[PDB]
């Protein structure tokens, strides 16, 4: 509910939608990016029965549903999917018309500028908002976490770009983007878990392994010891119930998944893991913007959820960080919601209300304008 | 609660691995203070002893 | 469960206590650390500049 | 905050500002003649960032900030930055105001005439201080170590001045101004250090060099001698300890860089040293001037801080000077900071209250006036 | 296989290696500086296999390899690589045992002396090699182009070096090193390529990224005209094929990127760029120096194939320059071969004979001898 035409706030990836009005703590409606359609030929009429259903409305009937989502590592594909997602967010959910609201959507600074370009184009033509941002997804973590200088590693669903800013400023030159995330972790997981004997392949199975991912697995402080444990002892699995009744136990493979960020060779990637950008995009700073980027990584997004993580990305950034220096990661509460959370603390600035394209910019111009206007 | 539970002693071992965390940096902090001190002020404070004989003559 | 999770709770934000004295401590006993490095950083700089500068007579 | 209209003094050189009122023995604050400017474009919103940083707030900030000099070898170009450098070194430190208190600013006696015309003008215009008085860099380094007759060696960060001045005349056609100074050891150090492996190129870079140089520099009284055994062996090598955590173990160079004095070949320069236009300057004067300059060749600026320094040029000027006549470097402990000092001695001289520029002359004939009111 | 015991010329950079024999006009074994090792599991047996593949194997077998450079920024990081890379460029490739042919290398006039002597360490005790030199890249450029005066511009890979040699004499207080090289308008170019939907980061991306440099991109002389039109049509795109049938087309990125030397800001560095460290190695030299060096400014090595760069720079340092002088650029088609020509004039030199470290002169002096004896 909102009494004030505040800004809404939406934050928008390859896993799950949040979105709020402008001046909270937190979204007040948050939804899976996912567009759901029925793969079978009705027999029984009378029974309703939609030609999509979206966010919540595509999982809970998703047993006859194949499920897609419009965002791939970073980019908007489909552009309706996500008018259908804004729509029933902001229509449905949250209970507010765009016309009469200003509206934050969020990128980092080198996702393809096509996604701004839509971003800006659906909620002006069809949704007829009277302004837009697109905002950094940095930008809003470090507000998020209280920070004006950090590097934010936005490990999330689609794609990490690990972002420094220095006093407000980008440190464009050091992003250091990698093509590693929770997707690709899932599927690492299904692969493994067949081995196991539990194939997982069709849209209620791919969606199994991924709430098996975020219940069950985490980092490891020490990879290798972890593993001559849990390789070895049946007391470290732990047993997942499956929707039919039925379970899976989970043992090395239940920090292996997540131990892809520390070794992105287990899904063919040739590089070593986000702790391997966390160090390349501060060592490519300024010497005299090193020492306050390293006592402040910032853990953003998701992923970050890892109860060994916390530790893991500590000790192997210190690994490879100059001595003398203090060396810290930052792993706020604010995490998985930080973008959204920053979003409310810039669109409710009052040094951000000249920061707008307004809906007569954006006609004279066309969608283009977003690249000019925004940053 | 069974989740609360989990959550919870997710916390509780959080807390436990966290205070074990720092149970290891609270020791190395209490052994490179103890160090850093027991190097420092007795090395430095020692080359102040040796001032009261270097600076002699 | 309840009980199980009073504990968990219990037990973790004590825990968390623990981990923010611990913590706490660390940055204590940081601060004390730095406090000795750069007394000793004083010191030996100040020995090694008085000595440089006196290394004659 | 003063309780008298005192003097106001400042040596605004290439390197660093000194400041504090006529009457005191010291400057009460010293930094570096700098306004640093962002090269990266901001990101955050509702950050401040000022559009150029002054002093220590260049310094503090310039992890994103190129740092520049006002200053040229001794001459005032940017007069826009030494405006912002001398309201920061009067308000926000010496706490006084030029408009209530007459200021004293001082040059080398072949000093390009615009810069002694330059700070004039701003001083009247645009500080509006009821009077000015330009100074020379040689009278104000005899003031301050008590001589009235012997040669100025003022070897700071700008120019090397070399002036024999005689029972308080000047004897200006023995003159040796040479283009060797504390900033070429800043430039030539990078150089050196680079051929260590260790490549030093921007402004960063250069504060850190100037840092090196600073705390690790010396000349030594026999160079090729510290020379053999520097190149031979570890024992005369000291680390450094960089900003972000590197350590650089310098050897050789630790002297070979401040060596630039005595054979400023090693930079490219067409001179003899520091050494030999001392001993010229005197040379080129009357035999019964001789007797006293080369008895009183007197330090003043940086550089005449290293150690060996006084040592090695009265050893130089005594192998090239006669017998029976006795040769001596005067280099007391208020050294660097000296010409401060002798401004506070001008500037509070009952002798010297005729000296002023008023404004009122200033503004009846401009700025031009201090060629014809000052000396 | 040759018929005389001709040093070899072998200028291994950070880029490519072009190798022959003294005496000739043209290297005759060309290879990029690559040393490729496999990074996948293997499941076929008796499929021969390397541990490492070098130069043009690297390349060929590269699809399953990750490909690194043993030298950087104008200095060998892996000698052990640089093994490799010289036991097949001799014995493979030229067919010649360095046992009776001295072979010249090449470095930067401020290269670190670790380098120079490490270079010199592997060709005598590894290969064996009767003697050894190690040459100034800007004295082959000059002897290539017919001159003994002027700037040597040597753009490559690595790093700029800015390089003023006056009647066959080097003037080092007047080099500009840069850290400002071809590898990094290859990585601004992934960078603004992913701007444009097409991101490069792996391997095979790596490679792909510097050939679309090499073949699409230029100067042109005015960037913001140049500009304004290719950011506002196709009329200035140009579509590049990449290795599996699917294209990528380009705009202003084409050119945005070879501007980085004129505008160093783009990926991150503190420059005014190319012409301003041009002028400044002209500028810093004596006045009677510098009309000779304006009149041979002279291109060399790699980036000196941007469409318009040589009359861009001719352009950009008239505008630096004073009036009336004449601004002379020297750019011949034997362009960035011309490091290799020199070589070979050079190392088959009567009057050079006497120039090179015999293996005797190695094992009593050390490789440190390199430093005394070339220059």
């Amino acid at each position: 509910d909102e009494d004030e035409t505040t800004a809404l706030v939406c934050d928008n990836g390859s896993g799950l939608v949040k979105a709020g009005f402008a001046g909270d703590d937190a979204p007040r409606a948050v939804f899976p990016s996912i567009v759901g359609r029925p793969r079978h030929q009705g027999v029984m009429v009378g029974m309703g029965q939609k030609d999509s259903y979206v966010g919540d409305e595509a999982q809970s009937k998703r047993g006859i549903l194949t499920l897609k989502y419009p965002i791939e590592h970073g980019i908007i594909t489909n552009w309706d999917d996500m008018e259908k997602i804004w729509h029933h967010t902001f229509y449905n959910e949250l209970r507010v018309a765009p016309e009469e609201h200003p509206t934050l959507l969020t990128e980092a600074p080198l996702n393809p500028k096509a996604n701004r370009e839509k971003m800006t184009q659906i909620m002006f033509e069809t949704f007829n908002v009277p302004a837009m941002y697109v905002a950094i997804q940095a930008v809003l973590s470090l507000y998020a976490s209280g920070r004006t200088t950090g590097i934010v590693l936005d490990s999330g669903d689609g794609v990490t770009h690990n972002v420094p800013i220095y006093e407000g400023y980008a440190l464009p030159h050091a992003i250091m983007r990698l093509d590693l995330a929770g997707r690709d972790l899932t599927d690492y997981l299904m692969k493994i878990l067949t081995e196991r004997g539990y194939s997982f392949v069709t849209t209620a199975e791919r969606e199994i392994v991924r709430d098996i991912k975020e219940k069950l697995c985490y980092v490891a402080l020490d990879f290798e010891n972890e593993m001559a444990t849990a390789a070895s002892s049946s007391s470290l699995e732990k047993s997942y119930e499956l929707p039919d009744g039925q379970v899976i136990t989970i043992g090395n493979e239940r920090f292996r998944c997540p131990e892809t960020l520390f070794q992105p060779s287990f899904i063919g990637m040739e590089s070593a893991g986000i702790h391997e950008t966390t160090y390349n995009s501060i060592m490519k700073c300024d010497i005299d913007i090193r020492k306050d980027l390293y006592a402040n990584n910032v853990m953003s997004g998701g992923t970050t959820m890892y109860p060994g993580i916390a530790d893991r990305m500590q000790k192997e950034i210190t690994a490879l960080a100059p001595s003398t220096m203090k060396i810290k990661i930052i792993a706020p509460p604010e995490r998985k919601y930080s973008v959204w959370i920053g979003g409310s603390i810039l669109a409710s600035l009052s040094t951000f209300q000249q920061m707008w394209i307004t809906k007569q910019e954006y006609d004279e111009a066309g969608p283009s304008i977003v690249h000019r206007k925004c940053f | 609660l069974s989740d609360k539970l989990k959550e919870a002693e997710t916390r509780a071992e959080f807390a436990e691995r966290s205070v074990t965390k720092l149970e290891k940096s609270i020791d190395d902090l209490e052994d490179e203070l103890y160090a850093q001190k027991l190097k420092y002020k007795a090395i430095s404070e020692e080359l102040d002893h040796a001032l009261n004989d270097m600076t002699s003559i």
